[PDB]
């Protein structure tokens, strides 16, 4: 179990790449009340660069916003 | 001073290679190696990250030569050795870093203990983070002249924090001492910080907190003492936190709570007491009562009963998380004054029956979770005053689908079919409750 | 694995270029997550290495896995 709901999908740089995308990006993480005070847990889409360069999604991570 | 033009002028030289990665710039020293001593990441005007792979302090002699980074807000140093008996400001000076307001130093390869000198010249800093997995010693003079600090974070297996470390920290608003080994609060520390609002003391060893441990902390809004191995707490432990708004008492070892624990704390807005590591059978009378600002209550677990007095005259309560406890029933007057309640979670609790007057005044309730319990029935007209109801969870309950017992519920669920999340089913047969038709 | 000036993470990664494709690896494995002290006893928050598949595996993230 992960804090952010994600989906595995294929992306196509213009060969295919299997990636992890947020089901709910910029939305709160699950277990949002389980974090220390003054941290706002938000699901964030992260990216990786491959080189023509391509911004390709990597994973959905729970970011603790201050 | 650094940008698109500064990135191009490097590259081909063969000293340090600058490659643009999205909005940032990656600099590898020495150029082309799977063991670089310095891996820099820079996003102009915003931040710079220095990642060291050092064997000794003499390896700083192979830092990128010249380089003009200029105006930057944040400075982050990962895995770097403290530069002997010289300031950190000198490394920053050599890379041409001006006006940094945030300094983060994270390393398990310190080589020595941090000193007042390591922080020379950068006394105008507003944010400081020092993090290590090493057993360290913090000197009382470390933060001398840090009169501009607003946020302090120290995570270095600290057992005792020196009292004189908090002098000249007159503008501090935030403290993050999570994951240390603090056994006791440093004395008279809050008289020195009249602008302190956040106080994070989670994952420490503060087993014995008393009234005197927070003397002078009258401006504090949030206290997070979760995971501190606390078994007991005296009734006046928070008497001095007169402005406190959020209290986190989670992941502790309470078998009970004293009666007037939140007296003098009349500006409370949220209280968390989640994942108690031992059963906490009940709460004392009027624990969360006569609170004019209290809105959110997160309570878990092994709670077996609640007093009817629990939320008396706390009319502003909007969210109550009572899920994953062991409650068999609720007192009829428990939600008598919760006129502004929006959400109530009672799922996964072992509830066998509910009083008919429980939802008599919760006319703003929109979400009600009663799923995964031991309810066979609900009394007639229990949900009739829930005018604002939008969503209800009643599934995973052993509903007795006998007539007239199931009449009000099956009829109510047909009249409010859209509001039901999941499907409440009859015990044994597995037929949906709203598909049972009682006569007349 | 630098991050934004107002964000913290449960797991920290180290960025590296391989030959160019950017990889994100866990700062050692398998370590407990940070800011994970208030989760139920049954959960073991552990930092886990994520991979993206190319048409081979590429380490692209370090994520917090609440292991039961
Ligand atoms: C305390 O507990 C309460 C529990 O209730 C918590 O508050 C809730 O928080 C939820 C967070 O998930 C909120 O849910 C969102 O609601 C969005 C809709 O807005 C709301 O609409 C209702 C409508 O009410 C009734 O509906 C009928 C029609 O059926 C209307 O005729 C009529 O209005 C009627 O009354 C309304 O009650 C809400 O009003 C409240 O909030 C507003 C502020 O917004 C405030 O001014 C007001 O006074 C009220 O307090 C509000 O207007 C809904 O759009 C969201 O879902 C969509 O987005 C998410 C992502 O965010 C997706 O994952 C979903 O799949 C949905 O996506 C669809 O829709 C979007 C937008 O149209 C599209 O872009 C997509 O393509 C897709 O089609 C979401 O469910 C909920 O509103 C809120 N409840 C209340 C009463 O406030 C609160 O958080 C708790 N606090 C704490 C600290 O825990
Ligand atoms: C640091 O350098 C040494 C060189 O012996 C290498 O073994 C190690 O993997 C490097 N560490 C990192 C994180 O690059
Ligand atoms: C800091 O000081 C303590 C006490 O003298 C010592 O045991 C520890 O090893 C020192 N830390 C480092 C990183 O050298
Ligand atoms: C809250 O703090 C301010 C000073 O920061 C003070 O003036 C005020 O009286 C305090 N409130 C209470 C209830 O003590
Ligand atoms: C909701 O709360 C308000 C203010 O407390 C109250 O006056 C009213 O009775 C409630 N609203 C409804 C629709 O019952």
């Amino acid at each position: 179990r992960f804090l952010c709901r994600s989906i595995r999908k294929l992306v196509y740089p213009k060969q295919a790449i299997q990636i992890e995308e947020c089901e709910g990006a910029d939305q709160p993480c699950d277990f949002a009340a389980n974090f220390p005070q003054s941290y706002n847990p938000i699901c964030k889409q992260h990216y990786t660069q491959q080189t023509n360069s391509f911004k390709i999604p990597s994973c959905c991570k729970c970011a603790l916003k201050t | 001073s650094f940008g698109r033009d500064a990135c191009s002028e490097m590259s081909i030289d063969g000293l340090c290679q600058c490659a643009p990665i999205m909005s940032e710039y990656e600099i590898i020293c020495p150029a082309n190696a799977e063991n670089p001593t310095f891996r820099l990441t820079i996003q102009p005007k915003d931040y710079v990250q220095i990642m060291c792979n050092l064997t000794d302090t003499t390896d700083y002699q192979q830092l990128p030569k010249k380089l003009r980074i200029g105006e930057v807000d944040r400075v982050q140093m990962r895995r770097c050795m403290l530069p002997g008996h010289t300031p950190i400001a000198s490394i920053l000076d050599y890379l041409g870093i001006v006006s940094p307001t945030t300094l983060i130093f994270e390393s398990d390869n310190l080589g020595m203990n941090i000193t007042r000198q390591h922080l020379d010249r950068l006394h105008g800093l507003k944010r400081f983070r020092f993090t290590t997995r090493r057993l360290t010693h913090i000197p009382a003079n470390l933060l001398t002249d840090m009169r501009n600090l607003s946020h302090l974070e120290l995570r270095a297996n600290i057992e005792e924090m020196p009292s004189h470390l908090f002098d000249d920290l007159e503008n501090l608003e935030s403290i993050e001492f999570g994951s240390n080994k603090l056994r006791q609060m440093p004395r008279g520390i809050f008289g020195k910080m009249p602008k302190l609002k956040q106080l994070n003391l989670w994952s420490n060893q503060l087993h014995n907190l008393t009234k005197h441990d927070f003397e002078g902390a009258t401006s504090v809004l949030g206290i997070d003492i979760h995971d501190n191995g606390i078994e007991q707490l005296p009734h006046d432990v928070f008497a001095h936190l007169t402005n406190v708004t959020d209290i986190n008492l989670s992941a502790n070892l309470f078998r009970s709570l004293p009666q007037g624990l939140f007296d003098h704390n009349k500006h409370l807005n949220e209280v968390r007491l989640m994942n108690n590591r031992v059963p906490l059978a009940t709460l004392p009378s009027r624990l969360f009562a006569n609170q004019p600002e209290l809105q959110i209550l997160r309570l878990r677990a092994e709670l077996q009963s609640l007093p009817g007095d629990l939320f008396e005259h706390s009319t502003q309560i909007t969210n109550i998380s009572l899920g994953d406890n062991l409650l068999k029933t609720l007192p009829a007057t428990l939600l008598e004054h919760q006129v502004n309640l929006l959400s109530l979670d009672l799922s996964n609790n072992r509830l066998t029956h509910l009083p008919d007057s429980l939802f008599a005044h919760t006319t703003n309730l929109t979400d009600l979770r009663l799923a995964s319990n031991q309810l066979k029935s609900v009394p007639d007209g229990i949900f009739d005053r829930l005018t604002s109801l939008q969503k209800i969870w009643l599934h995973t309950n052993p509903w007795d689908c006998s007539c007239p017992r199931i009449d009000y519920l099956s009829r109510w669920l047909n009249k409010n079919s859209q509001k039901e999340q999941g499907s409440a089913k009859c015990s044994g047969s597995g037929k949906p409750v709203r598909s049972i038709i009682c006569p007349t």
